[PDB]
């Protein structure tokens, strides 16, 4: 559904923010 | 011959960059873009399911799912991390396609990453460094 995309941009910005923070 | 020149540069950089050199910044910053992606991917994976199958993508609603997902990706911000968030959710939209026989979204799902790039990305990447300081931060690993 639409509910899917909510829960699947919150996982890649996590996943990102994670992997941007690590790079530092 | 271009194809013959294409395949001796194809080739070459990928020799280079396994030596830790490279055939140009360009080349440098794919290779770096690239296995930003499969660290991401794996790092996704080992934490989620698959970001591959999960939406249900269709030539009607696949860009509609692509805004959606990428708006809410950098509504509060941008940064290198999310940049290769972006695009291992591109090529996951396009393995997708693929899988389920919808090959000419490939070529769509691209325009529609490099027009957000050049867009909404490529403004807060000169300001940040430019794809150098991307290679700088995740180059080699």
């Amino acid at each position: 559904g639409s509910g899917t995309m909510e829960n699947l941009s919150r996982r890649l910005k996590v996943t990102g923010d994670l992997f941007d923070i690590m790079s530092g | 011959s271009q194809s013959n020149r294409e395949l001796v540069v194809d080739f070459l950089s990928y020799k280079l960059s396994q030596k830790g050199y490279s055939w140009s910044q360009m080349a440098a910053v794919k290779q770096a873009l690239r296995e930003a992606g499969d660290e991401f991917e794996l790092r996704y994976r080992r934490a989620f399911s698959d970001l591959t199958s999960q939406l249900h993508i269709t030539p009607g609603t696949a860009y509609q799912s692509f805004e959606q997902v990428v708006n809410e990706l950098f509504r509060d911000g941008v940064n290198w991390g999310r940049i290769v968030a972006f695009f291992s959710f591109g090529g996951a939209l396009c393995v997708e396609s693929v899988d389920k026989e919808m090959q000419v979204l490939v070529s769509r799902i691209a325009a529609w990453m490099a027009t957000y790039l050049n867009d909404h990305l490529e403004p807060w990447i000169q300001e940040n460094g430019g794809w150098d300081t991307f290679v700088e931060l995740y180059g080699n690993n």
